[PDB]
């Protein structure tokens, strides 16, 4: 499996160390540092979202351009840190503006539509097209979640939470006070969240069929960028999730299914 | 305790704050107005921030980051301040009264949509237009619980303001959980909600505007009818997975 | 049960000996295309498995159902000797040619786990669904992991666990990566208006599709369905249809 | 490893029919029934504990013979439930003099010497002999404690203790009150304990060498059948038991060794 | 509950047995002996166990398996039939005394060797003689604890009998452990501890004798010294891997 | 450490390339023996491994305590691929036949991890015990196994898991299972008549046994022990020697 070699701690180094050389030195047809220009324009209007195309990253680095589509979760992980740490060697100030860089993919050669996604592309870097339906407000969503001890008054550390199960506590040092945990206002981090719906183009869809559509989940930066009834490239993670009510309806086990947008492109 | 010590800093600003110059005097601000208030029978102040900040700069930026603490501290001293102003008060009206604190700003106005996840817990400042309201209705503040097995009491227990309950205790200290709150022993304010609009400039091409929950107490209650253009000064806090409703406890208002 | 591990030897061995007119093997060839991803059920035509075994053939019309398992674990095997591909990857047996053509109104609690072949009108469709065909259960008392539980359409679980220590009341937490998922799709047909008798309304089913056959039958068009009969859950029963193949006439 | 292959439950099943087997149908050199015999005498006395011999039991079964002085502790298991239902199926009243039948092992072919044993006799039943130098008293010891839940006043199921670790209590169906958890004196089953220490013996002892010692373990009958000054021959299960303090004293790790004693003969 | 049942069940023992026949006379047996100790001031009564097998078998053998709560239920039983007895009591006597219950049988005696593990929490009758003693200090059975920081007061806290104490709370209802046990809000009785040897001729050839220590409470203290041959009816119970303690709660003395 | 892994091929060459005047391998015929249990360590000489490469006699000279489990692992794989045995056992390596015999007044800090030789009275010996090589440790938070984690003279555990999500504190439990016990005894020996200087006491030191070289060496019994000498623990540390090969002359 891609994700067991990725979680490899040397080879995690090597792609971080070869991402960011990709970042330092990436010369354009005239020669230009394109990135020393991307990040300026992100840090001049405060932004905290670099776009990546992916042409050039196949061209200057084939195994990751090849690993990037199997295991999107861990790759884009470590390309933000070490987005994270070229922007601080550049802006040694811009701790203050923002406190996690993000990397937006652009020009995946892959395309499919809502019709044709099967079980083989569930975790998977995949790229779709369509017209969103719906888009409820922006709501705010646990991102780290620091619980306390009763039997001590310490906190314990954060605790990150997923879009697909409920966070559970770890265990206090020696009072081992499972039960009475709790949660602060004041030293939790929290993120936005917004659920858009989209479904399949009007000329599109096959004369016979009917519009399909999926649900796609919107975090950080990418909140606020699609409306209803507009025409969209989105780029995410498809992404499996149980639901109990689908199985007793339908009277046989099955489950849903979501997209992790990643990068959003209106036409 | 740090309290104590906060608290102590908040009653020497309420008692030695003074406005003017050695030209034509000088006269205390907050504790005159305390006074006066307290004797017309409103039991309130209206606290601005930059009087705070000139008289310590570390006071108000622990309340535009920590508010619930700080304003309950402000609360208290106010409270104190305003019982050894009129110390020998006439028969009948010994008990110190409770002071609400109000706080205004003349900082510039932020926007529904521009409210971000990490100011949690902090002051905003944020105009709109009001086109909801609720009926006034009840909020407990002091409860009395009583067992109903062995009918041991347990009084004087105090619930956090804002839209925050209480957990009632399990063990009897008698089935599990056989406490209950006794009715008459119980104190109670007033209590609003209403509903926040964005303004109708700030609403971007092609979209409908956005709304926000607000939530008033004590004399904040009917205090703006729906129609209205405000600027609300509050908290925000929060009352799918993990997605929790965000309201704003508003600690001041400027209807416009 | 020898009568399916006889069936499933009986299989394979038609698989890598079943020989036409040029005489080769034709499933050596279907094999080479379940090589290549996308592709996950093979196809067979009864016909000629009467040809090679008219008992065989039999066996499988008595007990079609039952023995379905053992055919797609004979037809892995085979794919997986012809050429290489991920242990995991699943394969299913599709029967077409049966010249047994049935009746709606011929269905009867009888006739449940044989084949059988229906036709019909599709009147509405569902949207593709993942279905999960065995899940992952591990224990919360002593991390067992019970791999391989199939589901019976419904959330079903054991009370046992993998090792003999613990016997867990109903804390098993199920593992999606461990998982088997396949494609589901629920189809609604009617009685065609030939096949309508006098004075009666279309008695319409409803058909279940996996694998492949998937997003295969339109709205309104006549198709003929081969699959078995099964009972979908005092105790709640339903009838249902489960195809296998789908064709179109 | 032999553990694994006896831990199957076919593999169980079938040493449980064997055994039972063995027990019902084993004739004597004249054609006599030697285990009804034995366990009438066993019955008339009130004792629970029956011999096995050995020679026979390798005789009849010789796949477990093999089986048993590898994996000692799971087979001697077997071994005590067939004897169990053998003896209520003889003598169904038999279930108030007692609750357990032990079956003791006796002329074990292997035999060894206390200064031969190393690392490779772990978890093995072995037999050696010696003169007993130390007898503790009679002390109670739990055998199945009954732990319970303050946070709902039901008590959890037995959880049986070794002679190795520290039992720690489970998981409560739903209120998860690990912390919260006691021992109630009236539903907990005990078990006798003693603690003999055996030598080598005065006329075997090498001239050179001086002589050597170790710690053995008496339960439930086993108790109060040696007097210190006795020549003795000990069946056990050679068993391995850490301690820091030794490891503290040599400066270097080390564990120390105990005999889970099993038959005990006085020559 | 089945306690209450209990208590009335051995209430009506003490209240209704009689011995004798219709020929010569009948008198009550352990209401005459509760209120002529009861005036005497002796607080304690001697309770045979075939008197209460020949009322209720079934409450005799509800003694001789689980003798705790059992006893307790007895000795609450005999106190409100002791206060029910001499109601009328002089002035500065208002308040009932507790009544300790102490048995007595014709059972043949056990041995200390016999002595197995699972009569555990059970009555035993075994022979011996005494070879050690120790002072009477005193043991508490009520108990009343205050906070440090505080001070809130919860008296009125009962101490099991036997070798058994009181795990202390945390929680304040003040730091962790706020509560220390006030001096002179305690009620304690005498407490001794024995050492009672196996007889010199149930003892085996070549073997030393064993022992087991005992414990003695109230009105059982100072009556065997060193050197007397003892017959003691008591409760097995407990106080190395999981390895405890074990003597020997005395409920009764027949000094031979 | 590509000095270790040159050494410990070289040795592996040795092993199965040394050929005496017969011109036939000596460490086959011993790995024979490895064969059976009970056997454990193996014998060399250092005149031979100074015959057949006096450069890498020199390397082992210079850190023998350093490159010693290489040379323990390249044993292991000789006998294993000579014969069938289980791969959990353990092979050592005794060295004889060292000239280069040592002084105890001139052991010193310089000297400690290379090899050297003594000789001494001993004085008195210790009972046999296990002792723990190399522990496997559990994370309690994420239950993840860390084997082969080796014991420096002291009770050594990690605050790492093996899997990349908790870094645990103190909690490691230790499975005896997994874990890997070696004999060890513990004898003191005493400096002899003839090195005694004048108007000075004997200076005692202690020697570790391990392996079969346990319980071979009685009281008062002149011995030339072989082996290395280490330290053996504001830091409190203290002189020990670890001989691998026991002789009596
Ligand atoms: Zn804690
Ligand atoms: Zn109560
Ligand atoms: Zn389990
Ligand atoms: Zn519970
Ligand atoms: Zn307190
Ligand atoms: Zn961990």
């Amino acid at each position: 499996t891609v994700r067991e070699w990725v979680s490899m701690a040397a080879t995690r180094l090597e792609i971080y160390h070869r991402f960011k050389n990709f970042l330092r030195t990436h010369v354009d047809e005239h020669g230009h540092n394109v990135f020393k220009e991307k990040i300026s324009d992100m840090c001049k209007e405060n932004k905290e979202s670099l776009p990546v195309n992916y042409e050039d990253l196949a061209a200057r680095e084939h195994v990751l351009a090849y690993f990037l589509p199997e295991a999107p979760a861990e790759m884009l992980k470590i390309f933000d840190e070490a987005a994270k740490e070229v922007v601080l060697v550049m802006y040694p100030k811009y701790d203050r503006i923002a406190r996690e860089i993000h990397v937006r993919i652009s020009h995946l050669p892959l395309v499919e539509e809502l019709r044709s996604l099967r079980q083989l592309h569930l975790n998977q870097l995949i790229r779709t097209s369509g017209v969103v339906t719906c888009c409820t407000g922006v709501l705010p969503q646990l991102s780290m979640v620091k619980y306390n001890c009763n039997k001590c008054n310490f906190i314990l550390g954060p605790f990150f939470q997923s879009q697909n199960q409920e966070v559970r506590p770890g265990s206090c040092p020696e009072c081992q006070s499972f039960g009475p945990f709790e949660i602060n206002m004041e030293e939790t981090v929290y993120q936005n969240y917004q659920r858009i719906t989209i479904q399949e183009s009007p000329g599109k869809v096959a004369a016979g069929r009917l519009p399909r559509s999926k649900d796609a989940i919107l975090l950080a930066d990418l909140v606020d960028s699609c409306k209803p009834g507009d025409e969209i490239e989105l780029t995410g993670i498809y992404h499996n999730n149980y639901d109990g009510s689908l199985n007793t309806a339908n009277g046989f086990p099955v489950f849903a299914t979501v997209i992790l947008a990643n990068h959003i492109t209106k036409k | 305790a740090k309290k104590s010590q906060l608290k102590k800093r908040f009653r020497e600003f309420l008692r030695q704050y003074r406005i003017g110059t050695d030209r034509t005097g000088f006269t205390f601000k907050y504790r005159d107005e305390l006074k006066r208030h307290y004797n017309l029978g409103e039991y309130w102040i209206e606290v601005e921030m930059e009087d705070l900040a000139s008289f310590d700069e570390d006071l108000a930026d622990y309340l535009y980051k920590q508010p619930t603490e700080h304003l309950q501290l402000l609360e208290e001293a106010a409270q104190e301040v305003a019982d050894e102003v009129t110390r020998p008060r006439p028969a009948g009206e010994e008990t110190i009264q409770e002071i609400q604190v109000m706080l205004r700003s003349d900082a510039n106005p932020a926007n529904i949509r521009s409210l971000k996840s990490e100011q949690m817990s902090h002051l905003v400042k944020i105009p709109g237009i009001i086109i909801a309201a609720t009926a006034v209705r009840a909020k407990a503040t002091k409860i009395s619980i009583q067992c109903r097995s062995c009918r041991n009491t347990i009084g004087n227990i105090a619930v956090r303001p804002g839209l925050e309950g209480y957990a009632m205790p399990r063990k009897c200290n008698c089935p599990l959980d056989p406490y209950f709150i006794i009715p008459d022993k119980c104190k109670c304010v007033d209590f609003q909600t209403l509903k926040l609009q964005e303004s109708p400039d700030a609403v971007p091409h092609g979209e409908l505007p956005r709304h926000m929950q607000l939530y008033c107490d004590r004399y904040l209650c009917d205090k703006v009818v729906p129609g209205n253009r405000v600027t609300i000064m509050g908290i925000y806090s929060i009352r799918g997975v993990g997605i929790r409703s965000s309201y704003i406890r508003v600690v001041g208002i400027q209807v416009d | 049960d020898e009568l399916s591990d006889k069936c499933q030897k009986l299989f394979l061995e038609f698989l890598e000996e079943c020989k036409g007119k040029d005489g080769s093997n034709l499933y050596v060839s279907a094999a080479e295309e379940l090589i290549r991803p996308e592709r996950n059920t093979l196809a067979v035509n009864f016909t000629d498995i009467e040809y090679y075994n008219q008992q065989l053939a039999t066996t499988i019309q008595e007990e079609y159902y039952r023995v379905y398992p053992h055919l797609c674990r004979a037809v892995r095997s085979f794919a997986r000797q012809m050429g290489n591909i991920p242990a995991n990857k699943e394969f299913y047996i599709a029967f077409s040619d049966f010249p047994a053509r049935q009746k709606i109104r011929e269905l009867s609690s009888a006739k449940i786990g044989t084949l059988l072949r229906i036709s019909g009108q599709v009147v509405r469709t569902h949207p593709v669904h993942p279905e999960l065909v065995s899940g992952t259960f591990l224990c919360m008392d002593c991390q067992s992991i019970v791999k391989d539980v199939e589901q019976q359409f419904r959330y079903t679980q054991p009370t046992i666990c993998k090792n003999p220590v613990c016997a867990n009341r109903r804390r098993f937490t199920l593992d999606t990566n461990k998982s088997r998922f396949v494609d589901f799709q629920k189809v609604r047909i009617q009685e065609t208006q030939a096949e309508l008798p006098r004075g009666a309304i279309p008695r319409s089913v409803e058909i279940i599709l996996r694998a492949e056959a998937v997003e295969s039958a339109m709205a309104g068009d006549r198709c003929d369905f081969t699959g078995t009969l099964i009972v979908v859950p005092d105790l709640s029963y339903r009838l249902a249809f489960l195809a296998c193949y789908v064709g179109a006439t």
